[PDB]
This record gives C-alpha cells, structure tokens and sequence, in this order.
C-alpha cells in the first residue's frame, strides 16, 4: 500500500529504433494473395521509443498516456511482466481496467481500483529451499464497485530468476475503440541482450472484452526477485511507443500471414510501394504525392482608414432629449474613435461598462446605441448600475449586464443660454423602483407612508415632474452636465465598428494568409508596376482568378501570387539493385521546400553533371536522370 | 450578477514583497472593477476605482490595472499597517454586498500550538453545572483545525467559536470553544478529547482527561 | 472630509432606534449617504439607500422596519428602526458617495457598536477554572476562568489588576439569542506555577458588579 | 415494485444522471457521480 524501491539507478535517457516492427491486423478480414491497404493506429517506422528497463540496475514505472497510441514491446527471460494497469486517472474517482497475473491465471477486473506510486508484486524468502514462491501482492489497497471480471485457463508459469541473454520476444499492442478494448499479442524466440531484433513481426488479436471505460494514462506491472525497500526485479526490458494513424500496405500469402509491411508516410520511395500497391517498383519516374506549402501567419487587411462615425451629432449637439423620455439612436458601419477622447484628460468621468476604453480599439461589435441628456452636477455617480439618486431611482436604471460606456463632461460654458434653459424635465419621486430601459411618463402622485393624498399635495406627498435649472454662480453640485451613454451589443450581423488601429500595411514576399475584398486565401505578394483606377479594389485575370489587389492605405499596385502547389515525383531504382531517392518536387524552386533547378520543378537527389548521356528515366525540358558510378 | 472569484483567499509576504490579489470576473466587467481595503478593527477604505486611478490620499505604493476579465492589485513595498482584508466589488445590483476577501499576513516562523482541557470546578457541581472549555494559544499560522470530540464523536451544536486577530508584540493568534453542560449531561460522558492540526507534522497534540478522575 | 459615528451602548428591545452620523468638511447638499452595518465575524450587510427627494427603498428582509432621515442645516443624517430584534445587532458605518473635481471621492468614520437582544441587564457570573489531576502531563500549565450569562459588551477582562501579562490572551464575547459570553486564560510555564499570584479579574461597570475569583483551594484555614 | 423497493422514510439509494455533456455511445455505461457539464453552458466544476 505505502511500500516505495529505492533501489533505482539513475541512467541517462536513451531511445531504441525501430525499423519494421508494429504491424498488426486492422481486423478479423481473412485476405490471401492480395496487396491492399488500410489505415489504423499503427507504429511509424524508422522512429524513436522510449527507453525503460525492468531488471534489479534500473527499474522503471511511469505514468505515461493513452490517448497517443500505446506500442508495446518487451522481452521476457524469468516471468517479470505478469501485467498491465490501465485507467482514467488511476485512483477511486474514475474506474480503472486492471490485469494481473499471480502466475496462475490471467486475472482481469474492472472495479474502482486505488493504486500507490509503484505497483510491484512479492516473491521473497529466498535464503534456503526457495523453490520460486509468491510471498507478498502490492498492486492495489482496496476495490470497490465491480463491473466485469475475466478468469482465463490456468497455466504454470515457471518464477525461476533466470539470467543471461534473453530468449523470448512479447509484442502487445493496447487501444480503446468505442469501449471495447482489444488486446494484441504476438510471441517469437528471439536472441539478443539489450536492444529489440529490427525485423518484421505481426500481431494477432488475443481479446476483446467490452469493458466500457475512459483510458487516459497507463502503467505496466512488474514483478520483484532477490536471492521492503531494498528488493531488486529479475531481468527484464520493455519499451513503449506511440501509435499514430498512418497507411500501410499490407502483402498477404497463399495462408493469409503478413509477411511485409511498408508504411507509407516515411519515405518518397516509400511512396511509389503505396500508390503502385506493388512491392517490387521498376526503374522509372511515378508520382508519389502532392507539395502543399503551410501557412504562417494569417493577417485580415480588408477595412479601410475612411468612414469615421459623425460624433459631433452625438456629443456636442445643440439639444438633447429628458432623461424619462429618451431616444435612442443607431450608429454603425463607420469607424468610431474614442482614443482621442480618452487621451484629451478633460472629461469628468470616462469609463466603460464590461470592454475597458482601453481595449476598445481592439474588440470587435455590432453595433453601438447612443443616449445622451443633460444632467445636474451630483446627478454624474447617478448614472451608473447598482447606484441610487434622482435618475437611478425614479428616470432611468442601469442593467446589471451592461456593456456600455458612461461619458461625463462639464458643460458648464455649453449649456449656458441667454435667458436659462428650462427644455429638459426629469421625475422625481415614484411608487416602486425601476427596470432596465424603462421610460415612465405618468404624473401620478407618489404617496410615501400610509396617508392617502387624494391627488392633492400634503404630507409627504409631491409632485413627481419637476425642472432643471441652474446658475453660474452656484457650486460644482449644481453645474449642467452633458453626458452620452453607449450600449454595445453583440448580433448575427457581423462587426461593423472595432477601430484598424487607424493603420494598415502589407507584407509581400512571403506565402501567408490573406483576407482581402475580393480574394480569401493564401498567397505571397510580389512586386509590379500596373497602375490601377482609383475606384478599383482589385483585379482579376483572364481566368477570373483574383492575381492584382490594391493597398486600402497606400497608393501602391501589387499583385498576390498564390502560393506553389504541386504533384511529388520521384526516381526509383529496382527493389533487388539499390534504394536511392531523387525527389523531384513540382512546380516550386528548390528554396522554398545535388540541387538543380528545372522547368518541371526543383530536383533534389541527383548531382548535375555537364557530360551528356543517354536518358534512362525521363524528367523534362531534356534532363534525364540515371544511375552510374 | 458577476461573482469575483478570487485567486487567494490567504496570503503570506514580507516587507518590502509585491502583492497579487487577482479576482476574475465570470463575465467582461471593464470598468467594473473596485478595491477596498478593511482593517481589522477599523472602517473599510475604497482604494482603487475603475482600475485606473487611486484614491486621494493613497500613496503611490498602491496601483493596478488589467482588462477584460483579467485583473491584478499591485502593491509594492507592504508596510506592516497594510495587513487588511481586500475585497472586490461589484456594481451589477443592490444590494452592495462584499466579497469573500484576502487577508494578508506578515511571513513568520511557524510554531507547534498547545491545547488545554479544563475540567469543571467545584461549584458547578455543587450547584448543578458544568463547562467543559478548550482553549489553544501560541500557533502560528491561523489556519489550524480544532475539533471536538464527545465519546468519540463530533460536537458542533452549543460550541461558542470565538477566533482572535495577529497580534502586535510576537505575531501569534489564539482562540477558544467552549460548552455549555449541565450536571446530568456531564457525568453521562467518559471520553473527552481536544487537538489541534498543524502543517508541520502529521501527528496532532494529543491532550484528554478522564471524566471520572 | 471626515465622518464619526455616534451612538448609545445598549438599546432595550421594541423602541425606536437612534444613531447619528455627522459629516465634516463638507455640508450634506450633494451626494449620497449611505448606512452599512457588520455583524462581528467579518459579515456586512447592505439595507438600504436614500435618494435626493427623500423617498427610500430598502431590502425586502426589512421593508417597514428601518427610517433614514437627513438634515441639510446640521451636517448630519440619522438611522431609526422600528420594531428592534435580536437580528439587528451588528456594527453600523457611515459613508459618503459622491464625485467633484475628476476623482472618485469615498470617505469613511469609525464606527459604532449597538447591541439589541431581548435580554434585560443580568449580572455576570465568574467560575474560576483549574485542571484536574487525571489529566495528560505536559510541560505548560495553564489557567483560567469562564464567564456567562452577562449583558451589554465589552467589558474589562484582565489578569492580576492589568500587572500579569505572561500569556495572557483576551478573547471576545460571542453572539447569541439573548446574552453574551467571555473567554479568558493565562499561559505560564511549569516553573512559574504555583509560586505566582494567579486571578480572575473580570468586571462588570454597567451593572455595578465587580468579582474577582482568586484561585484559592476551597477551604482554607 | 411499490409494496417491495421501499422502505420507512424513503430508499434514497438509487441515484440516476439527468444531464450529460455528450450522448452515450452504444453498448456504454458511467458509474461516474461527478459533476459535469449540464446542457450548453458548462458548470465549469462546481455547480454554477
């Protein structure tokens, strides 16, 4: 339960190559004398594993992951890996699939397992007539809440620690496929001492249990023997790799083993295997597959620098509207500018509801609303959410989930007329409280205690409509303000106004992604000396294909060219004589993927010689490859 | 309404350390940001508004910005008068109700804490009383459990919690849980056992007496 | 700008509460005063808020049970509840909202205590604590004493007359239904104990009863 | 089952899941009682 080995050694990360191993049946299809191809989880060849042992100087017990593919490849000499632990987060939250192996029966339950930090098994008491005997069971502590449980044939597994070179090869291969969990395995006499045999070896299916469980990390159970701490293993060694989803062709026989196995996505000879579905290719020239050249950046130069929103209707009007009677006004599909607003340090209160005046120039919106009136001087805190006073209570209350913005300004030499200004009413007392966006225009007497007023003046009754009016020679409290509130809202209708930081460029001389008036793709602009109309955007070939598009900012002509696409070709010896590639990639220099550049494409592989021989296999443009000392 | 979740809730620095409150929105605020800072026994202060400008009188050791719905208190060079609870205010609705807070604690040494049981005395049981009280003093830091156990059971109705501040002359804390029993509910009781838990050893104080003598 | 909070210690329950908030450095004309209460344990609560015109609206757990008047003459503003309970008891601040000259502006006072319960004024009464001899053995020795079952908070707990102060912790009183409680002890170490003069000194000024219950072993000579 | 499941005050024993983030596969069972996501709005842990 709490028992931890610290007779670990520490060994420097190494890694082992595999060359053809990890080939196993996609499923139970019986196929004989055919060369087809299929696509599943399989091993890459040529790729790196990791590098783990299970012997008495390193022994190794890592939480590694499932979901990238789990390869499986060990050798056994005295019995050490009984079994396999698997899970979701390996502890009683989450269920967990657990095989064990007490070299009886291959036991296998799936119940709410809690697992310690290094699950091992105990055989021990080995001083005098040891015989190999099971002692101690350190996997899990307790078990709950059981589902299934599999008991297999009961066998005699021979615990006897021996040493030396090992004799036996154990290849598993473990993947989860809607639930139901198929084991593959797969057992050859082998004879090496540390590294795996780089051969061929195909897998069959053992089991499949529907178990049912989410698999995200998983673990290998190992086993202990010496002749709590200090207890070494025997000799053993696995390796784990990841699966990835490659093709693979597959060659059948007259009994229908796998005798072969070439994965497609390693090498362009490789490639010519696969699309000929032939495992013996002639010398010749054939296509393999396509050049694509990704994309790095992704920028959207579509608006332009013109189009700014007339604030000046907005915010130093001549006349506003009350604060109970309002109207709301739409402003969109223009450019808004608040920067200059915010950077002038002459207003009273400039803030913004959920999007900060700050990052207003880079967010995005549909629309913007507009409601401006003119307030007193202790009536600017009033105009907020969650706050009281004469508006707030009684004119107009502010939404909880507001993304607006409140502007303040003094406005005492704007509002100063010949004669006062008396053009805006307000409401001042009511019977309940407000709503988000509700106007109320009823002039109804508010009765505050229970005395009735009859709808006369009295105790504690007043009239709700009451005047502006103010003085210059007054305080700060009772100077005019006029104020503007946004109301920002989000719609199917896509962003009309978010601010192009008031600048736009363009970069050329590089396959990027664009977004322009009239062409959305990828390109990579070039220089050119057309000259376009003035009411022009962008232009198009004969072929209707966009290839010239204008600057939004500058008054310079440049045209896109689309990025370079084409087929892969390569030259491939015989199967029996040699395995030399020349890739030949189409329709592209040999700067943007023995360098030659050709008209059909750039050719890299083959050395240019300046003596003239006869053409074996034909390229183009009176370039032929062949094969000399 | 928009909940602050915020990132700490207990935080220990020293003098001179920088300070990072962070109380992230569920939804895009902007402007909607306030700090306040209430000290323990004295009248909460609002200290940063709109998260762009201060208070008047704040000194300029008290600052902070941020946008969307990541913010950030900064505050640079914490004196030892700046040990207060911050909390962050919202302005989607009344009522104006506070946060949880972030209680901020000057870094010291930590110390084992000491339990002791208190038997009742002669004159409840003449009379027909008893009072069974465990204090717990000299612990650092605040953070440490006490429970209750009634003959191997947990007691938590009648216990009158009563938790002090950090103190000024060492930086220790201590509190206190009594019971109010009678003389029938006292000898019905054998077992009667008060610990405490710290963070530096696994094992608590283990202190009881025998009801029986 | 600064604010002060005023008020009577303990006020007898079903009467009209009263307190008294004054604002100094600026007259109340423009703005908005607002009446925050605290329960001790960290917990505020927000009542209500009054308007400009007079009108108010509170929470619906006190419709009808709280008054907030205001004076622009004195400086000043009141708070008067109707029909007191046991739940009003918590520590009430006074605050000022208002904006001038490009700044936010939110000044505080200090604060004031009122203590509501259905209780009348009971005296206190002291039981001096000792431990036993079955207990476990440790290398501190500590005294104390508990008192319950006394009205209003605070008090003066102290040890000796104030001239002990070897691990002498002063715990507060505890909020309940009625009546309030007191907690104190000593830490002094196995040396110090029984050669130092140990006593519980707690007194009661509101209703004239002082007892000091020194730890003597009952009966002397 | 009325007069054979039930029991004085209540079987509260018997728990069943009401909302998930995705549908269930065929041939797929969860023993899981943690909280997860409801519908379209995600409790992002705790309920909420």
């Amino acid at each position: 339960q709490c028992v931890n080995l610290t007779t670990r050694t520490q060994l420097p990360p190494a890694y082992t190559n595999s060359f053809t191993r990890g080939v196993y049946y996609p499923d139970k299809v019986f196929r004989s004398s055919v060369l087809h191809s299929t696509q599943d989880l399989f091993l890459p060849f040529f790729s790196n594993v990791t590098w783990f042992h299970a012997i008495h100087k390193r022994f190794d017990n890592p939480v590694l992951p499932f979901n990238d593919g789990v390869y499986f490849a060990s050798t056994e000499k005295s019995n050490i890996i009984r079994g396999w632990i698997f899970g979701t987060t390996l502890d009683s939250k989450t269920q967990s699939l657990l095989i064990v192996n007490n070299a009886t029966n291959v036991v296998i339950k799936v119940c709410e397992f809690q697992f310690c930090n290094d699950p091992f098994l105990g055989v021990y008491y080995h001083k005098n007539n040891k015989s190999w005997m099971e002692s101690e069971f350190r996997v899990y502590s307790s078990a709950n809440n059981c589902t299934f449980e599999y008991v297999s044939q009961p066998f005699l597994m021979d615990l006897e620690g021996k040493q030396g070179n090992f004799k036996n090869l154990r290849e598993f291969v473990f993947k989860n496929i809607d639930g139901y969990f198929k084991i593959y395995s797969k057992h050859t006499p082998i004879n090496l001492v540390r590294d795996l045999p780089q051969g061929f070896s195909a897998l069959e299916p053992l089991v499949d249990l529907p178990i049912g469980i989410n698999i995200t990390r998983f673990q290998t159970l190992l086993a202990l023997h010496r002749s709590s701490s200090g207890w070494t293993a025997g000799a053993a060694a696995y390796y784990v790799g990841y699966l990835q989803p490659r093709t693979f062709l597959l060659k059948y026989n007259e009994n229908g083993t796998i005798t072969d196995a070439v994965d497609c996505a390693l090498d362009p000879l490789s490639e010519t295997k696969c699309t000929l579905k032939s495992f013996t290719v002639e010398k010749g020239i054939y296509q393999t597959s396509n050049f694509r050249v990704q994309p790095t950046e992704s920028i959207v130069r579509f608006p332009n620098i013109t189009n700014l929103c007339p604030f000046g209707e907005v915010f130093n009007a001549t006349r506003f509207a009350s604060v109970y009677a309002w109207n709301r006004k739409r402003i969109s599909n223009c450019v808004a500018d608040y920067s200059v607003l915010y950077n002038s340090a002459s207003f009273s209160t400039f803030k913004c509801y959920g999007v900060s005046p700050t990052k207003l120039n880079d967010l995005c919106f549909t629309n913007v609303y507009a409601d401006s009136f003119v307030i007193r001087g202790d009536e600017v805190r009033q105009i907020a959410p969650g706050q009281t006073g004469k508006i707030a209570d009684y004119n107009y209350k502010l939404p909880d989930d507001f993304t607006g913005c409140v502007i303040a300004w003094n406005s005492n030499n704007l509002d100063s007329k010949v004669g006062g200004n008396y053009n805006y009413l307000y409401r001042l007392f009511r019977k309940s409280n407000l709503k988000p966006f509700e106007r109320d225009i009823s002039t109804e007497i508010y009765q505050a205690g229970s005395t009735p007023c009859n709808g006369v003046e009295g105790f504690n009754c007043y009239f709700p409509l009451q005047s502006y009016g103010f003085q210059p020679t007054n305080g700060v409290g009772y100077q005019p303000y006029r104020v503007v509130v946004l109301s920002f809202e989000l719609l199917h209708a896509p962003a009309t106004v978010c601010g192009p930081k008031k600048s736009t460029n363009l970069v050329k001389n590089k396959c990027v992604n664009f977004n322009f008036n009239g062409l959305t793709g990828t390109g990579v602009l070039t220089e050119s000396n057309k000259k376009f109309l003035p009411f022009q955007q962008f232009g198009r070939d004969i072929a209707d294909t966009t290839d010239a598009v204008r600057d939004p900012q500058t008054l310079e002509i440049l045209d896109i060219t689309p990025c370079s696409f084409g087929g892969v070709s390569v030259i491939t010896p015989g199967t029996n004589t040699s395995n030399q590639v020349a890739v030949l990639y189409q329709d592209v220099n040999c700067t943007e993927v023995n360098v030659f550049q050709t008209r059909a494409g750039c050719l890299i592989g083959a050395e240019h010689v300046n003596n003239s021989y006869e053409c074996d296999i034909p390229i183009g443009a009176g370039i032929c490859a062949s094969y000399q000392t | 309404d928009i909940v602050m979740t915020q990132s700490h809730k207990f935080m220990s620095t020293s003098v001179g350390h920088r300070v990072s409150i962070t109380c992230k929105a569920s939804q895009d605020v902007g402007n909607d940001v306030a700090w306040y800072q209430q000290k323990p026994g004295q009248s909460p202060k609002l200290l940063i508004y709109w998260a762009s400008t201060r208070h008047t009188g704040v000194p300029d050791r008290f600052t902070g910005s941020g946008s969307g719905t990541d913010f950030t208190l900064t505050i640079s060079n914490v004196q030892s008068e700046d040990l207060a609870d911050y909390f962050c205010q919202q302005y989607n609705r009344y009522p104006y109700t506070f946060g949880g807070g972030t209680k901020l604690e000057i870094k010291r040494a930590d110390a084992a804490p000491t339990v002791s049981i208190f038997p009742p005395s002669s004159e409840q049981l003449t009379s027909g009383g008893a009072s069974v009280v465990c204090f717990l003093n000299n612990f650092y830091p605040k953070d440490i459990n006490v429970k209750w156990k009634i003959d191997g059971s947990e007691r938590q109705n009648g216990v009158l919690n009563s938790w002090t501040d950090q103190d000024s002359k060492d930086s220790t804390y201590s509190m206190s849980s009594t019971l109010t029993l009678t003389k029938d509910e006292y000898e019905r009781h054998n077992s009667y056992t008060c610990e405490a838990t710290h963070k530096t050893s696994t094992s608590p104080i283990v202190k009881s007496f025998n009801r029986n003598e | 700008v600064q604010l002060q909070e005023s008020g009577p210690s303990l006020v007898k329950p079903s009467q009209t509460l009263s307190l008294t908030c004054s604002v100094t450095g600026d007259s109340i004309t423009n703005g908005y005063w607002n009446w925050i209460r605290k329960f001790p344990g960290n917990k505020l609560e927000y009542m209500g808020y009054i308007s400009y015109s007079g009108s108010t609206y509170y929470s619906p757990s006190l419709k009808s049970r709280i008054s907030i008047t205001r004076d622009t003459s004195k400086n000043q503003h009141y708070l008067q509840l109707n029909s007191v309970t046991s739940e009003d008891t918590a520590t009430y601040y006074c605050a000022s909202d208002y904006h001038g000259s490009k700044y936010y502006f939110d000044y505080w006072g200090q604060g004031t205590t009122l203590t509501v319960s259905s209780a009348k004024t009971t005296p206190p009464s002291v039981y001096p604590l000792a431990p036993g001899s079955a207990a476990q053995t440790n290398s501190m020795v500590t005294l104390g004493c508990l008192v319950k079952g006394y009205f209003p908070e605070p008090v003066t707990v102290t040890w000796n007359s104030g001239s002990l102060s070897s691990g002498v912790h002063t715990f507060p009183a505890v909020l309940q239904s009625d009546l309030y409680t007191l907690s104190s002890s000593v830490t002094v170490p196995s040396s110090t104990w029984p050669s130092e003069t140990v006593t519980c000194n707690v007194a009661h000024p509101a209703s004239s009863t002082k007892v000091d219950k020194k730890i003597v072993p009952r009966d002397c000579g």
